[PDB]
């Protein structure tokens, strides 16, 4: 089938901007 | 006595190895327990067989006293440092120096390898500690902030990753990422020459001529004062069973229980025949991987090897 | 919370597979990347067949077929298991902005393009069965639930509903002030969600027996900026929540009953083109122009 | 309500009501125009 | 060496157009003060203008709290000498080069160990607002600052390149004007800055509290009250100043006479009671 | 003058590390300046006997 | 003024060159500070002592010379800050405690003296220190406190 | 609907006693006494301390966004024409806007004039005013947060 | 950091000897000793060396 | 009744119902520019005199200044869970954090070793959005915000190092001195002093 691609998942936080 | 100490068997000398022509300043045991390095003021590095005591191989390349020697646990390398200002990597597959790490201004008194990130750290008399990448031979950091000769360094993966005692009587705990002092412990009146980390309990001990003190990581909290060995102590090593060994410049060697600070044995070994009665002195001592032999590097140019008295207990109290 | 980098360009569209276990994402890079939802959220496709920007992705209701409308004037049909491009519908003279496949069988598809044509298809035949000529560009189309009607929104602001049987415009809805960038129909088929550039999201009664004024609810709080992107809209599977893409980097979910915001989640750096709900578990993904997909649990 | 104003890198998904609701209390007068604006660097907020 | 990702710039330098293209050049030039290399940012501020660049590093910019280009102050847009003198503030930073280098490393040590995003060490010495500064400060841009340089060939009288010429074809300022002889250093330290002197002399002429030499009257007159201000409003404002017991109003004048327990309180009262005084949208004239 | 070092010690306090300052205010108190008296002072008088 | 500044420059340069060559010789710093003290240039003298503390803060005699100079010139609050810093960094240097109390006693601040004494007793000093505190109450006939 | 006397604060530093005017704002006083009675302040801290301005205190979230009431999240104001923000040690109900008061009070440290435009006074401090100043001398930061915990241990609607 | 190549060897070693002895005399003295006479002890070492060469 | 003296306050606190400006214990009066740092007191402990000791240090820097730090803490049992070495999985995690930090710094050192092996390649032309702090109706021509395109300018391969690097400078003073936590100076005797 179609090849496995470049993407990776990882755990992250969001972080609200100021304001 | 408030605590009850665990009974530990007394140690006894069984093998006086001899064959260096100067002071044996360092000792280290190979991870597979087949052989052990010594370095000496005869400017040589001698591979000794740990079982038979036979001299395996003599190495040559230094220009002055060899002060620290360490066997790498991950790579087949033998890092050694001297008063040459030179720190060298001996590739044991060829027995040749492949990379030597210039950069220090004066004598190199000791060195330790970080156990998981393959990084060399060295002490120098110029009040600095430098951090070296093995592969690239480049100065990562120059830990400055001691005012006097840095004596001993130990590395661990957990924070604080670098501990240095020095001759200014202060101990600095360093942040490896920043390169800045985290805690300055001043409680010794005289030069800290030895620091040792306990293998299981997250605590470390430090030795100076006034008293040996056990301290708790990460912030360096004071725990206990272990008094009684009043000589200039050079090295401290600890067995996972809680046996602490303090060897002094006057050659007295005390065996101590880590949990209680109980002095269960004092060992004052005898000098090699032609030697002189003030020459008796201990500069390095190390347990093997088995933790059942004690290899001590002496100032009368000998290696004394101790094992444990297997007999049932009378000595206890 | 999970972060899914690895698109080299803007991510225009993202859809969960109807079984919830897998995810599709596509955008300006022309690639369609297929992700597992659970575990390490790893990738296991590159779909390569397009030559221009992928504007929208939709699965068929069983999930075996992925439909991608592209600016390259073609609609690709992919087999989800093998990744083969099954067919190429190549009937359109200008950019294909949207597509949507029929809820009920057979495998019908409808499409909206900047050429002003709304073309119905059948996957069996290579040509369009029927073409409705709109006077101006069409930005989003969906079927109704019964698969008999095309609803289209365009830059002419009004919502237009065609009937495939009479071949005629059948009723129109008026109220939006600007280009209808996104249309989406609830799983029950009663209601349509619309996004427009007039900074309003609205819910319309699509049922035959609606009052003369079909606008039931008005929602506010999204922003359309100077990039004029086709910000999409989606329904939650239960119909209790609605999401809309917004260009002010905040991810909006409203409660349909109370008309309040419920989540306004920061962390994207660019315009958010589409937001999608997971079908069973309360997981939400949002696709943004910052080349990232953010995936996270909501309660 | 339950979210600190001195916060970054929030690991979970906060609700609207538990993140955008007001800080209570009166403003101090001891802050000039540059000091009161939500700056990240000396002259302003760069993102 | 200072490596920053964004230049500290005021709105007048930054330009009239909110879409800006700028180029980032690492270590492109030495700082005009501290001589350290810094990241140079260069941008076109508008349709016709100089295509400006940052002249001093952020370190020097932080200490004074000034824009990296114009060296006017980020809070007011005034010059450094005006801002410090108004707060009676002075800078202890050394003037000789060798001692400046020593000081430079110290501040480098401080900013690296502290939060460092803050003026607050140097601002903390004089945080108070002053009526002098708030009156003088620019409410609006001064884009004329940005205009192109004068064409030197045109001043010579043989302007080849013709009407293409991006440089200005207008008379330069007369060399006998003391305002021409400006220096970046002198503007930065705030020593003999002629632009400052012009401001300070003018500001000094602004009206002030002359009556207190009447050392035993303690009654204030206020004028312009209209019919649209109550006793209670007036009484509240005067009460913040101190202790009072007389209120009398003359309706023909639309003036009040109000008397304080001490002249000292009255003089303290008068400090606020100038052109700052507004009640119910009416701005009021104060007399003794 | 053609030197990179020297004359700097006359313009200001050369390496003015400030006194530490805390718990007592001492921005107020200050000291009498040096009595000059340049009609009796000598080079031997500054160095001392 | 030129000869005065040239005398100052020549002497300072010789002090700085000696300090650059012999940084660990703390006695060089004292000579420079005492020379500025003779010129009554207290602001320069202050900075010399602080810089000297950065090289060897543990030298007892350095703290004494700095504190003495401020006391003489009536700058009592400056001297207080020096003593207060000294007892925090070097609590075992008994001499500092005695001298600090001795300042307060001459100033008649019997109350303030106690605070220095009380904070000292927290560290549990040697026997002789206690007797000084006991005798303090005994000098002012506070028999019941002396008991406690 | 009973009228307790003076409210005892028992902060980490010491005791402070508040007097409350049943004459002028009884509804806030009932609310304040009830929250003191049930134990709603036991463990809440002085989160916002601005030097020479005020000490905002009392929030189980410790954020300065939290708080409810005994009526629920909001109730009206009692902007009385007698009470004026005058000197230190006035006790007052911290606000977020018109007719919205939760469970956050603030004790004031200086005369303030713009305050009584938009805040309700109900109280003044009456026992150990110096201890307020000791709370006033607490280390701050950019957001005016204390480094240590200046928290209220217990509170009693005594008498 | 210039190296101890060849001609530097003997002068370098005699520095390291005296620098080591400095550490020991600091540690061996009781903590109440007059903090001096370190230089006096070193001069005895230099004399003992000369006596050894001269037998 | 109107309070006029300091005595009137007694227990203290200002009276809001009395329309005269009150200043209990001289609080609220405009203070002179005093350089004294605040005599700050901990929660229920002694006055934090340690604030002098942490003059140039941060707030998270751990320094010892209390006599309580010298008293030995009895542990009794070695296998107390608080003394167990913290982790194994975090050690893999902390190493990962540490190696990324060091290898990056490694690379900046290693970049010196070969400077001319190739030209660098640089096109990360990024946008940043900016809020100018000193907002106004006039300043930005209207908008609250402005948007800026950043492009790293192409370094000329042939240009030599522009500036002097070798110029040495006087080294700055160290960090603030740590308090010396010794035991009391044990009594030296005349007889041993003579031997």
């Amino acid at each position: 089938g179609a090849a496995g691609g470049p993407g990776i998942g990882r755990a992250a936080g969001r972080g609200i901007p100021a304001g | 006595t408030m605590p009850k100490p665990q009974w530990h068997p007394p140690w006894k000398l069984y093998r006086v190895i001899s064959g260096h022509l100067g002071w044996v300043r360092c000792i280290a045991v190979e991870p597979g327990n087949q052989w052990f390095v010594t370095g000496s003021a005869d400017r040589t590095i001698k591979i000794w067989d740990l079982a038979s005591g036979k001299l395996k191989l003599s190495l040559t390349g230094h220009i002055s006293t060899v002060r620290g020697v360490i066997v790498s646990t991950r790579s087949p390398y033998l890092f050694s440092c001297g008063e040459d200002k030179q720190v060298k990597c001996w590739d044991l597959e060829y027995n040749k120096v492949i990379r030597h790490y210039h950069g220090h201004l004066s004598a190199v008194y000791g060195l330790d390898l970080h156990p998981t990130i393959d990084v060399l750290v060295t002490c120098s008399r110029d009040s600095t500690a430098r951090i070296w990448d093995v592969r690239t031979k480049a100065s990562v950091h120059t830990l400055s902030g001691h005012t006097n000769a840095v004596a001993t360094v130990r590395c661990q993966a957990a924070e604080p990753q670098i501990i240095t005692g020095s001759h200014d009587t202060t101990i600095r705990l360093w942040d490896l990422v920043a390169g800045k002092t985290r805690v300055t412990l001043t409680n010794h009146k005289k030069s800290v020459r030895a620091v040792v980390l306990h293998p299981r309990h997250y605590t470390f001990a430090s030795g100076s001529p006034d008293n040996i003190k056990q301290w708790k990581f990460p912030d360096g909290s004071f725990i206990q004062n272990l008094s009684g060995h009043n000589a200039i102590i050079n090295t401290l090593t600890v067995n996972s069973d809680g046996v602490l060994v303090s060897g002094a410049d006057n050659g007295t060697m005390h065996l101590w229980d880590w949990r209680t600070g109980y002095n269960f044995q004092r060992v004052h070994a005898a000098v090699q025949p032609g030697s002189l009665d003030s020459e008796s002195g201990i500069f390095a001592c190390a347990f093997d991987q088995s933790e059942s032999r004690l290899l001590t590097a002496e100032a009368d140019k000998t290696i004394k090897v101790y094992r444990e008295d297997d007999t049932a207990t009378e000595e206890t109290h | 919370i999970m972060l899914l980098s690895g698109h080299e360009g803007e991510v225009y569209c993202c859809k969960f597979h109807p079984n919830g276990s897998t995810l599709a994402s596509a955008g300006f890079d022309r690639l369609i990347l297929l992700w597992n939802v659970y575990g390490d959220c790893d990738n296991y496709a590159t779909l390569k067949g397009h030559s221009g920007a992928v504007m929208e992705l939709h699965y068929n209701t069983d999930g075996s077929m992925l439909f991608s409308a592209s600016t390259d004037k073609t609609v690709a049909v992919w087999d989800s298991e093998t990744g083969e491009r099954v067919k190429r519908l190549k009937g359109h003279t200008s950019f294909v902005n949207s597509c949507y496949p029929a809820r009920r069988g057979p495998q019908l598809v409808c499409t909206g393009s900047d050429d002003g044509t709304v073309k119905l298809w059948d996957i069996r035949k290579k040509a369009a069965i029927q073409t409705f000529q709109n006077t101006y560009q069409v930005l989003a189309v969906t079927f109704n639930d019964t698969s008999d009607q095309i609803i289209s929104g365009g830059i002419d602001n009004d919502i237009k509903v065609w009937d495939l049987r009479q071949n005629k415009l059948t009723y129109t809805m008026r109220g939006h002030a600007d280009s209808v960038t996104g249309l989406s129909l609830s799983s029950e088929g009663s209601y349509l969600l619309s996004n427009a550039m007039d900074n309003t999201v609205r819910v319309w009664d699509v049922r035959p027996f609606a009052p003369k004024e079909r606008c039931v609810k008005i929602f506010q709080g999204n922003v359309h900026n100077f990039e004029k992107n086709l910000l999409r809209c989606s329904w939650s599977p239960d119909g209790s929540k609605i999401a809309a893409g917004s260009a002010d980097r905040f991810v909006y979910v409203w409660d349909t009953t109370s008309r309040r915001i419920l989540y306004k989640l920061p962390g994207h750096a660019g315009s958010i083109n589409e937001v999608a709900f997971h079908p069973d578990e309360p997981i939400i993904i949002s696709a943004s122009s910052d080349k990232r997909l953010y995936m996270g649990e909501i309660q | 309500v339950h979210l600190d104003p001195a916060v970054k890198e929030v690991q979970y998904n906060p609700t609207y009501e538990t993140m955008f609701a007001p800080e209570f209390g009166p403003e101090n007068p001891f802050r000039t125009q540059q000091m009161a604006a939500p700056r990240n660097m000396l002259s302003g907020y760069a993102e | 060496w200072e490596d920053a990702d964004f230049p500290i710039l005021c709105q007048t330098c930054l330009g009239e157009n909110p879409y800006i293209r700028m180029t980032k050049e690492k270590y492109g030039k030495e700082c005009k003060i501290c001589a350290r290399p810094f990241t140079v940012f260069r941008w076109c501020p508008g349709v016709r203008m100089r295509f400006k660049k940052t002249e001093v590093c952020q370190t020097c910019s932080k200490l004074k709290n000034v824009c990296q280009t114009c060296l006017l102050d980020l809070e007011y847009g005034l010059p450094i000498q005006v801002r410090d003198a108004g707060l009676s503030f002075k800078d202890d930073m050394p003037k000789s080069d060798v001692n400046k280098e020593y000081y430079t490393q110290n501040m480098e040590r401080e900013i690296s160990n502290s939060d460092g995003t803050r003026p607050v060490g140097m601002l903390g010495k004089a945080t108070s607002t002053s009526d002098m500064l708030l009156k003088l400060a620019r409410t609006t841009p001064y884009y004329k600052r940005n205009r192109p340089h004068i064409c030197s060939f045109w001043v010579k009288g043989e302007c080849k390149r013709g009407e293409e010429c991006p440089y200005r074809h207008e008379k330069p300022t007369d060399p006998d004007d003391p305002l021409a002889d400006q220096n970046i250093k002198d503007r930065y330290y705030g020593i003999n800055d002629p632009v400052a002197d012009k401001l300070l002399k003018r500001a000094s002429t602004m009206p002030r509290l002359d009556p207190p030499e009447d050392k035993t009257i303690t009654t204030l007159y206020v004028g312009g009250l209209g019919d649209t201000i109550t006793e209670t409003d007036l009484r509240n404002h005067f009460y913040q100043f101190g202790e009072i017991r007389t209120i009398t109003v003359v309706q023909r004048q639309q003036c009040a006479f109000i008397q304080f327990a001490t002249r000292q309180a009255a003089e303290v009262a008068a400090e606020k009671s100038f052109n700052k005084l507004i009640v119910n949208g009416r701005r009021l004239n104060v007399k003794w | 003058r053609k030197r990179k070092r020297g004359v700097d010690y006359n313009a200001e306090i050369p390496f003015e590390k400030k006194p530490a300052l805390g718990f007592y205010d001492t921005s107020e108190e200050n000291y009498q300046a040096l009595d000059a008296d340049f009609r009796k002072l000598r080079q031997q008088d500054l160095d001392g006997e | 003024e030129e000869e005065l500044n040239d005398y100052k420059l020549r002497k300072r340069k010789t002090f700085e060159d000696n300090i650059r060559k012999n940084r660990t010789v703390i006695s060089n710093w004292i000579k420079y500070a005492q020379w500025e003290e003779s010129l009554k240039e207290i602001q320069r003298a202050r900075s010399i002592y602080e810089r000297a503390l950065d090289v060897d803060y543990r030298n007892i005699t350095l703290w004494l010379k700095y504190a003495e100079m401020e006391m003489k010139n009536r700058q009592v609050n400056h001297a207080r800050n020096i003593w207060d810093r000294a007892i925090t960094t070097l609590p075992r240097v008994n001499q500092f405690w005695y001298k600090y109390t001795y300042m307060e006693e001459m100033l008649g601040n019997v109350a303030g003296a106690r605070q220095v004494f009380e904070r000292w007793m927290e560290w549990q000093p040697e026997e002789q220190a206690w007797h000084s505190y006991i005798n303090f109450e005994l000098r002012y006939k506070e028999v019941d406190r002396a008991r406690t | 609907s009973w009228q307790p006397p003076n409210v005892y604060l028992e902060t980490s530093m010491g005791i402070i006693v508040l007097e409350l005017y049943w004459k002028h704002a009884p509804k806030t006083c009932k609310n304040f006494a009830e929250l003191a009675r049930r134990g709603y302040y036991n463990g809440t801290k002085f989160h916002r301390i601005i030097k020479d301005f005020m000490i905002q205190g009392g929030d189980p979230t410790g954020t300065g966004r939290g708080g409810a009431s005994i009526y629920g999240k909001q109730f009206e104001d009692e902007l009385h024409p007698d009470l004026k923000f005058t000197g230190a040690g006035i006790l007052a109900m911290a606000n977020a806007g018109p007719d919205t008061n939760g469970s956050q009070f603030f004790v004031t440290l200086a005369p303030t004039q713009w305050l009584d435009g938009k805040h309700t006074i109900f109280g003044r401090v009456c026992q150990g005013i110096g201890m307020v100043n000791r709370v006033g001398m607490v280390e701050t930061n950019s957001q005016d947060r204390p480094v240590d915990d200046v928290k209220i241990i217990k509170a009693y609607p005594s008498g | 950091a210039k190296t101890v190549t060849k001609q530097r060897v003997e002068s370098h070693f005699d520095l390291e000897l005296r620098a080591a002895v400095m550490h020991d005399i600091l540690d061996m003295m009781p903590e109440g000793i007059k903090q001096n006479k370190a230089r006096t002890i070193l001069q005895h070492l230099s004399e003992a060396w000369r006596c050894w060469k001269a037998n | 009744w109107i309070p006029r003296l300091l005595e009137d306050f007694g227990d203290g606190g200002a009276f809001p119902e009395i329309h005269v400006a009150q200043y209990p214990l001289d609080m609220g009066r405009k203070k002179k520019m005093s350089n004294a740092l605040a005599i700050q007191v901990d929660s229920e402990g002694k006055i934090k005199y340690d604030a002098i000791a942490r003059q140039g240090q941060s707030k998270d820097k751990v320094i010892y200044s209390k006599y309580t730090d010298l008293v030995p803490k009895e542990v009794m049992n070695a296998d107390d869970p608080d003394l167990q070495r913290p982790d194994e999985e975090a050690i893999k995690e902390i190493t990962e954090k540490t190696r990324v930090a060091l290898e990056k710094s490694v690379s900046q050192k290693v970049a010196a070793a070969m400077p001319v092996r190739a030209a660098d390649k640089l096109a990360p032309a990024q946008y940043i959005r900016y809020t100018p702090s000193q907002q106004g109706v006039a300043f930005n021509s209207g908008a609250k915000q402005r948007v800026i395109r950043m492009v790293e300018m192409q370094k000329d391969p042939m240009e030599p190092p522009r500036f002097k690097i070798n110029k040495k400078i006087p080294r700055g003073p160290p960090s603030p001195p740590a308090p010396v936590m010794h035991s009391p100076s044990r009594k030296m005797t005349v007889k041993e002093q003579q031997e």
